[PDB]
């Protein structure tokens, strides 16, 4: 069990589409790494400067949007390849 | 045609009837053995002379004159060394580290055979030479690209080591005294190494020699078969190196000749008769 | 013994795997220095504005997930490499 | 005698160790500068937004680590070198 460290969130990273929008199958660079993942576990929470902490607003089981960056970083748990990065990244939940 | 006095005669009758280049001839051939090699050069005097060397001998000389123990003679003398037979270039002192601090409990002297070694290595070891905390030569290995690895690894097979590679999956660090080989003498000058009576089992020894003779005969070029001989009686048998000896160039150019028709009439006696 | 000041945490990072997911032996490069280590000091705590220091939120015993970086520094002792790094540097702690 | 402002720190470099982990003598860029020396004077303290200051936590006659960079300098004191640098620079006290 992995868990994170103030305000970090651990995301799965989604496969990429291969058929887009028909059955053209795309193949190369154009296939662009998707940037939606379904987080996995939750930091307790980023800290004030008075010293109150505060619950993140995403929760375990949604799906995210991400922006990819020097910010965040790959780590392999249970021979897996997830996304750990800061709650700053995360620009929208899907649904 | 076995005997030596055969040999010394069609020695002889090949050099214009010169009973002296027969005799030197039949000598050398005795001395040196059945898989060994006699060259011939320009001598300095007026009379022939013969030097034959016994065992592995390279034209490398030390890194550093401060290796010196022995001013008298102005060489590097060890007994009973370690060898550290490294394929790489040795820069920084920090890789060298754990097997110093381990000859250095040994307590006995030790040579290392590199690619070349950076001038920060050449420091340290020369300032950790004369203070008593260890006794260390270094030198270079000899022969470039593949041929310089099949040397080493005929010079680790002579004296027991392992040649310390990148390629075979081994770093210079985890280095330990079973991956150095041993010697009984180790004599070094300006020019060439000599490694006297290295330990290493026969077997080995003779597997390696095999080896290199069935290389031998699947080759084309004669140079690379006198490099491949070279290397065999470096293994097994000697060296020989006889001077021609004259007053004047055309007369030593003359003698030179007839020096070489007499070994290469003795080398084709002794394998097909006459 | 050696004891860091305000949020910085001293760890000891663990040795790299050898065989990586089977047998095949994995030599050079491609073997990454672990980003795993297991603390050994924990400082005091980082200091607020006002003055209160509020503990950091590693206990000394557990194995980290850390980002190696220009802020990480390798220190020797009792000779011994270990790393101190400031503790916002510290991504997850496993179990 | 020297009296640092501030959060300021100064220290007198440990001498370069010789010989290393045995007999053997390194000379040359291998001994690297000792990252270990001797509080002599400490500062005052850093001060608060507020207003308020707060003592170091560092104290006149102990061993530390510093991480030498562009905010420490060097100054000569009674024919002596020693350096000067923030108090952040210090990252842990020996013993």
């Amino acid at each position: 069990n992995i868990r994170p460290l103030h305000d970090r969130v651990i995301v799965k990273r989604k496969e990429v589409e291969t058929k887009s929008a028909g059955g053209i199958v795309l193949t190369g660079s154009a296939a662009a790494k998707s940037t939606r993942g379904e987080v996995l576990a939750v930091g307790n929470g980023r800290i004030l400067e008075n010293g109150e902490v505060k619950p993140l607003d995403v929760k375990v089981g949604d799906i995210v949007i991400f922006n990819d960056g020097y910010g965040v970083k790959s780590e392999k748990i249970d021979n897996e390849e997830v996304l750990i990065m800061s709650e700053s990244d995360i620009l929208a939940i899907v649904e | 045609c076995s005997d030596s006095k055969a040999i010394a005669q069609v020695g002889t009758i090949s050099a214009n009837s010169d009973e002296t280049v027969g005799k030197l001839i039949a000598e050398a051939m005795d001395k040196v053995g059945k898989e060994g090699v006699i060259t011939v050069e320009d001598g300095t005097g007026l009379q022939d002379e013969l030097d034959v060397v016994e065992g592995m001998q390279f034209d490398r000389g030390y890194l550093s004159p401060y290796f010196i123990n022995k001013p008298e003679t102005g060489a590097v003398e060890l007994e009973s060394p370690f060898i550290l037979l490294a394929d790489k270039k040795i820069s920084n002192i920090r890789e060298m580290l754990p097997v110093l601090e381990a000859v250095a409990k040994a307590g006995k002297p030790l040579l290392i055979i590199a690619e070349d070694v950076e001038g920060e290595a050449l420091a340290t070891l020369v300032v950790n030479t004369m203070r008593g905390i260890v006794k260390v030569a270094a030198v270079k290995a000899p022969g470039f690209g593949d041929r310089r690895k099949a040397m080493l690894q005929d010079i680790a097979t002579l004296t027991g080591g392992t040649v310390i590679s990148e390629e075979i999956g081994m770093e210079l660090e985890k280095a330990t005294l079973e991956d150095l080989g041993q010697a009984k003498r180790v004599v070094i000058n300006k020019d060439t190494t000599t490694i006297i009576d290295g330990v290493g089992e026969e077997a080995a020894i003779q597997g390696r020699v095999a080896q290199i003779r069935q290389q031998i005969e699947e080759a084309t070029s004669d140079y690379d078969r006198e490099k491949l001989q070279e290397r065999v009686a470096k293994l097994a048998g000697g060296v020989a190196v006889i001077k021609v000896g004259a007053a004047t160039e055309v007369e030593m150019k003359e003698k030179k000749a007839r020096v070489e028709d007499a070994l290469h009439a003795t080398r084709a006696a002794v394998e097909e008769g006459v």
